[PDB]
């Protein structure tokens, strides 16, 4: 989140005004809460699961401009997290198909599975 | 005699006995005459490569996609193949079966399937779109997606990952039509994954499995719906035997004795009582647009069809495979059909409609 | 099925590649003592997995009347083939008597095989 908020809210862009909503099932520790207090007007957090469509309804995913899926690039099993992030794309496209999803894949064949999704 | 009925209640079927109005040497079948049977083949005789499967035209066939491995538990595919080889079908009326999956898992299982006529094997992957184009997946009568890895994965998030990905992969292919109309049945483990199988339905995690759309249209089937069979078997012990005749193609306990002894379906020589075994009925569907009762679909009554088909052809009728948008105002292109079981006598009959029925073997 | 065996000994074995060696020479050697005549010996047939018997056969391979049927003790067909009704003793052992950690079904195979012959 720190590296994301550095590259996203950088002053070298124009006067951006999008808000950043986060969605994670694990509750944040005290350092993440201090980071969200450092960005009190630009960043909101909401604890939930992206697979559960009630939590997608909570973050207003139907009116969001885009949805971003960060990956754990140092995971122990790359096919496992590629499977999990593919499941996240399936869930968001199951709720709202007309959204723009940006994601990260760790192999190329798991990227090839994403084009088979009907949305 | 005992009458097996279908009604909404138990005091309704109390009126089933409260009525007076007063007061030639070849082995074409098994040793019992219940299934078809052929010579025990070698596994190379049924393995096709992708070019060989591309050459053989397969229409009206069944494609069984399998996500197997060396380490996964055995599914027991004989219980899938055996109801599709029952002797109340003619040999031309059988459906070809092609298994698309890893050849290692099929090697572990083929010694039970190797006495059936029209079985093929393509050693590939269900997610590979090339192999599904080779087996002509647009022309199949059913595509069945199973997984043997339904018990050894400990993630509880992506147990049904492969089956959902394969379902959406077939749902997004295109031919020279789109692959959203291919009839797919996928088996699930966690019933909460049933929301990912369809796009246009309104998903909800608190709806039960029986009320969801892709279950009601008969495209999903989890084993959790068979939990009611324990109480069903206790209250009437003949129900489970009625099911196993209806479902496994008439598995009488003579074959249970045979598999207790030899654990192998053995062929037999044709006797006239063996041919008397073939008089089981067959469940089938009926198109309401060209047949002998095609005129009745002008908003008629379903019970008129019931009495007419039972008088003429001696064929029962469970219910209606009604289109999902056949009751809507605007004409859509959704070819998804849901299931109505035992409609009343005065039920209206849309012309574009399918009828669940039990057909005799003449 | 062709070889008629009467008054013989059928040794059913629930073995594997990984299970520990039973030491079947100590079972065969008292049945090959020289105070029996060669016609008074009892034929011995091992019904089990051929892998486990492959691990053990280099100690048994100098005895006269030993046979091996590579099958399963629970399979009723193999027990009918070795004429289990005519044997003088049927011995049910298991090499998996030390590596199972369930403490509920250690003797599952032996009890099932005993009831299978009993029915
Ligand atoms: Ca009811
Ligand atoms: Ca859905
Ligand atoms: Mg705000």
């Amino acid at each position: 989140v720190s590296n994301f908020l550095k590259d996203f809210l950088h002053k070298d862009r124009d006067d951006v005004n999008v808000e950043i909503v986060f969605l994670h099932n694990i509750s944040p520790n005290l350092e993440l809460e201090a980071l969200f207090k450092r960005h009190f007007t630009q960043v909101e957090f909401y604890q939930g699961s992206v697979l559960n469509p009630h939590d997608l309804a909570r973050v207003k995913i139907e009116s969001a401009d885009a949805c971003l899926i960060l990956a754990n690039k140092y995971c122990a099993d790359p096919d496992a997290e590629d499977a999990s992030n593919i499941m996240r794309v399936i869930s968001i496209k199951n709720y709202h198909p007309k959204i723009r999803i940006i994601t990260q894949m760790l192999q190329y064949h798991n990227k090839a599975h994403l084009l088979n999704i009907p949305s | 005699t005992l009458g097996f009925f279908i009604a909404s209640d138990a005091k309704e079927v109390k009126r089933a006995f409260f009525y007076c109005k007063a007061c030639s040497n070849v082995k074409k079948y098994d040793s019992t005459g219940m299934f078809h049977w052929c010579a025990p083949k070698e596994i190379e005789k049924v393995i096709l490569t992708r070019s060989e499967a591309a050459m053989t035209v397969l229409s009206g066939h069944v494609v069984v996609c399998i996500f197997g491995d060396v380490s996964s538990a055995l599914i027991g595919l004989r219980n899938l193949v055996m109801p599709l080889r029952a002797s109340n079908f003619h040999y031309h009326e059988l459906k070809h079966i092609v298994f698309v999956g890893s050849i290692e898992y099929l090697k572990r299982e083929w010694e039970t399937l190797h006495n059936f006529p029209k079985v093929s094997i393509l050693p590939g992957t269900p997610l590979s779109r090339a192999d599904l184009r080779a087996v002509n997946i647009n022309l199949c009568d059913m595509c069945v997606i199973l997984s043997a890895n339904q018990n050894n994965i400990d993630d509880t998030s992506l147990q049904d990952k492969e089956c959902i990905l394969a379902s959406l992969n077939i749902k997004s292919m295109q031919f020279d039509t789109t692959g959203v109309n291919i009839p797919i049945i996928t088996e699930l483990v966690n019933d909460t994954n049933v929301q990912f199988l369809d796009q246009d339905d309104d998903d909800d995690p608190d709806t039960e499995l029986y009320l969801t759309q892709p279950f009601a249209c008969g495209t999903a089937f989890a084993v959790s719906v068979l939990d009611s069979l324990m109480s069903a078997t206790y209250f009437n012990d003949n129900i489970l035997t009625l099911i196993r005749t209806l479902v496994t193609g008439g598995a009488t306990p003579e074959l249970e004795a045979l598999i207790a002894e030899e654990n192998a379906l053995r062929g037999g020589y044709s006797t006239p009582q063996t041919l008397a075994n073939r008089d089981r009925c067959r469940v089938a569907q009926l198109a309401l647009l060209d047949g002998p009762f095609a005129d009745l679909g002008d908003g008629g009554c379903y019970g008129d069809l019931f009495c007419k088909a039972l008088k003429t052809y001696n064929m029962l009728c469970f219910g209606i495979y009604r289109l999902r948008d056949a009751h809507l105002s605007t004409p859509s292109q959704c070819t998804k059909r849901y299931v109505i079981t035992n409609p009343p006598y005065e039920f209206e009959l849309v012309p574009t409609d399918l009828i669940f029925c039990l057909m005799q073997f003449d």
